């Protein structure tokens, strides 16, 4: 039923077959790209499916910015001049602006089947190209496969049909298909046994002999893409919720309950904690998505998260059966219907921004709110209140502000490398690294580097960061979780169990070098660097921290410055714281 | 072509009843108905109471 | 001509619902328902086982 | 063998084209297969043996499903000409079988 077009439809993959399962890798990380063996049904999809979800774009720009970007580097003792240097930028810029072009035929373009198509990522705005070329990961014809913007020579794909219905020359809609090869061969392709310790089963697909089968389903149109709507492949902050509130779920005393803290520092469509949080609902029914379902859609507000989203039944009294805690999903369960006033009538196109009535449907009512709770001490905030169980219409407001995709994907920056540098936060603390560890763990260090300005390269120190210390809020998202980290590798790579030292191992490790790694804490301290500037709670965060600096111173020285620055401014506281 | 037109308009009230009993069909047998429951049935009616 | 028609379109998925449900009332009666058956019846519802 | 007639294995054919509600005029391009009354789906391959052959070891389909899959269905048209053409042909064996016998 239904079902015509590519190119803004936007999907997945389902390698599906031996070894069955969506195709994902989590995180930017950047990761050991891959897939997932343990996958989930047809009908029944793991939650990861929101980062499995693969976005359809036609090949573009494909060309000179590899020549940009492979004039970035090489050299003796030698470079190049400066009017290529910059002139070449206005190569490289231009010619973004070129893929800017093709993108904007992009969804006019409709793909037929056999058509070398190009294909991205938009959980991470990244497709895969490597290798043949590029370096292997081992296996019997080993070779890696990654993803990146770059666009370069190998993606491009495999003319792209095989098995017998239907010859090359003619739409392929919905199917299973023979995907990307390398310009550089670069088909078949793996489906693999092959993973490491940090996850279960987790393979993947390129190069080597091997038929498969993928493609996905309905996902995403040339009528929903643009713009706003409500984007259900890609929903975004859990709230209802007016009452100067945008309550959304959060653990507390090791209980998960929806809830949000005092005030909200006023207003409300203004950036506030991330404790959302968010996303997933349109089905005929299956597990196909999309989006699309517009005003008579009967679908979920489920969180990132993870758990339900439940609230529903009858209203000190007890109140079992109500509010979300938990997965599973599925089922039928607090589904909610919206309820949008626009001009009320017959109107069945597409939700935005302004936002009305929401209602369970098998409780009929109705998601109230205010009526307080106590949660015993505070008071401050007190405010659990509600996961809803009405009985009957009233006031306030649903929905989301639409989140610009990019900064989620911040959290997939963010949670992802806060949680993949736990690990080596494992590792260190035994004080085991492998030097393609410290490599790792510094480039996306690095990473974190460049995540300070817009400017993604090269060697620029500090001072540079100055100017964007004042700028981008991220400092904040910074603290919302991942901070309680990185200046705990501070701790424990010099401490437990004798990494050091005192200021003497610390050093003769230092001083035989790698490089990053003296100023990798000092980069980590570099980064709080970026980090302490402007807003007062970025600072209280640096209370532990300036015992750090005694620590730191120890040586050388530086830390020382811071303181101073713181012183310047613061003074006061510182004074206051320281004282002693 | 304004009474052509309004006429028009006239199956689009068609049209607007003709999928809301039916969307109303979807809704109802997923969930009304709804949860828891028981039935059977129816019863008675109731009623109331007073 | 352009919103005329494109009202007409939706005339034109009218067409093949109200088409498509009584096919399905030929398919149906003659086979489901288927064978053987027984018845009555119713019944319851059934669922589923577990 | 016969008997047609009745309701038994009648087919109900199942093309991709662009899927939706079309109704008009299946063509040279070949899709999915389901029988009604088992609604299921004429599979293929998995292979039974013929004894002796081996070559061709190959009655294997003639399918009772169960559920879905791949294979594509019907038929390159032929021109009448040339089935005109067996219509020239096996009869022309038969009514000279006849006078074979004669």
């Amino acid at each position: 039923m239904s079902s015509f077009l590519h190119i803004g439809d936007i999907c997945s993959l389902y390698a599906e077959g031996s070894t069955n399962g969506f195709i994902s890798t989590l995180g930017l990380v950047d990761d050991r790209c891959v897939v997932q063996p343990e996958a989930g049904d047809l009908n029944n999809p793991p939650k990861k499916f929101r980062d499995c979800l693969f976005k359809l774009c036609p090949m573009n720009r494909y060309s000179a910015q590899k020549q940009f970007w492979k004039a970035a580097k090489p050299g003796a003792n030698s470079t190049t001049d400066a009017v290529l240097l910059n002139k070449l930028h206005h190569a490289a810029d231009l010619e973004k602006k070129q893929n800017e072009t093709e993108n904007r035929k992009l969804l006019g373009t409709v793909i037929q089947y056999g058509n070398v198509i190009q294909l991205l990522h938009l959980k991470s705005n990244k497709y895969l190209t490597v290798n043949k070329r590029l370096p292997a990961l081992l296996e019997k014809n080993a070779m890696r496969v990654t993803l990146d913007e770059a666009g370069n020579e190998g993606s491009w794909f495999y003319i792209q049909p095989f098995y017998k219905l239907r010859s090359i020359g003619d739409s392929v809609v919905i199917g299973d298909k023979v995907v990307l090869n390398p310009v550089n061969a670069g088909q078949p392709l793996h489906a693999s046994s092959h993973q490491l310790v940090d996850n279960p089963g987790c393979n993947e697909v390129n190069s080597v002999n091997c038929n498969t089968s993928w493609k996905i389903v309905l996902f995403m149109k040339w009528s929903d893409n643009k713009d706003d709507i409500l984007k259900g492949g890609d929903v975004v902050r859990l709230f209802h919720a007016e009452q100067e509130k945008f309550l959304t779920c959060d653990e507390h005393r090791k209980k998960q309950h929806v809830f949000l803290r005092t005030t909200g520092r006023q207003s409300a469509t203004s950036a506030t904690s991330s404790k959302a949080l968010w996303e997933v609902e349109v089905v005929q029914h299956d597990p196909c998505r999309g989006g699309a379902g517009y005003w008579n859609s009967l679908f979920r507000f489920k969180h990132l998260a993870t758990g339900h989203y439940l609230a529903a039944e009858v209203d000190q009294e007890k109140m079992v059966y109500s509010l979300v805690s938990v997965p599973e999903g599925n089922d039928i369960s607090s589904i909610f219907e919206l309820d949008p006033t626009t001009l009320r009538g017959g109107d069945s196109l597409v939700p935005r921004n302004s936002y009305v009535r929401l209602r369970h449907l098998c409780t009929n009512t109705w998601v109230h709110s205010t009526n307080i709770p106590i949660d015993k001490e505070e008071e401050k905030p007190v405010m659990l209140k509600i996961g809803t169980s009405p009985l009957k219409e009233d006031k306030e407001a649903f929905a989301i502000v639409p989140v610009s995709p990019a900064e989620v994907r911040d959290l997939d920056f963010a949670n992802d490398a806060s949680k993949v540098l736990g690990s080596i936060a494992g590792k260190l603390e035994k004080g085991t690294i492998t030097q393609n560890e410290r490599r790792s763990v510094t480039k996306l260090l690095e990473d974190l580097v460049y995540f300070v300005t817009g400017g993604t390269n090269s060697g620029q120190d500090v001072l540079e960061v100055v100017f964007s210390k004042p700028n981008r809020e991220r400092q904040k998202l910074m603290r919302e979780q991942n901070i309680l980290k990185q200046i705990f590798k501070l701790l424990q790579a010099p401490f437990t169990d004798c990494g050091d030292g005192p200021m003497l191992r610390l050093e003769e490790l230092g001083d035989q070098r790698h490089a990053p790694f003296r100023h990798i804490c000092r980069l980590c301290y570099r980064v709080l660097r970026h980090s302490q500037q402007d807003y007062r709670k970025n600072q209280e965060y640096i209370a532990k921290q300036f015992g750090f600096m005694q620590k730191q111173i120890g040586y050388d020285v530086l830390a020382e410055d811071t303181i101073t620055a713181l012183l310047h401014n613061n003074r006061k506281l510182l004074e206051k714281h320281i004282t002693a | 072509k304004l009474e052509s037109t309004m006429k028009l308009v006239t199956n689009l009230s068609g049209q607007l009843s003709e999928l809301k009993d039916q969307m109303t069909e979807q809704r109802k047998q997923k969930q009304r108905i709804g949860l828891l429951g028981h039935p059977p049935h129816m019863n008675v009616n109731p009623q109331q109471p007073a």
